[PDB]
């Protein structure tokens, strides 16, 4: 019928009770979807004369 | 007179006189903040002091 997606956020984990035939189309898409992220320094700097 | 800080010196020889005027002032600060504090992953821990 549809495919209905349920998230715990108690655990974070989430489900899916879904086809249980091409499931494989979300392994292969969360697997595209979980991955470490790198993070960035910034600063900025400023001066004047008066 | 009241809120005057330093030092002047008085001299008179007839007709003449001079002050001289000098002083040195520093302040230095200093803080820290140590807090630290438990509590399961998903749900919010607050704190607070003061």
């Amino acid at each position: 019928k549809n495919i209905i997606i349920k998230a715990h956020g108690q655990t974070n984990a989430l489900i899916v009770t879904a086809a249980p035939d091409v499931m494989n189309d979300l392994e292969r898409v969360i697997a595209q979807l979980d991955i470490r992220r790198p993070q960035v320094l910034v600063e900025a700097i400023i001066a004047e004369v008066q | 007179l009241g809120s005057f800080n330093g030092i002047a010196a008085g001299f008179y020889q007839g007709n003449w006189a001079m002050l001289l005027t000098a002083l040195s002032s520093s302040t230095k600060n200093d803080i820290l903040a140590t807090p630290s504090i438990v509590t399961l992953d998903n749900m919010q821990a607050t704190f607070n002091v003061g």
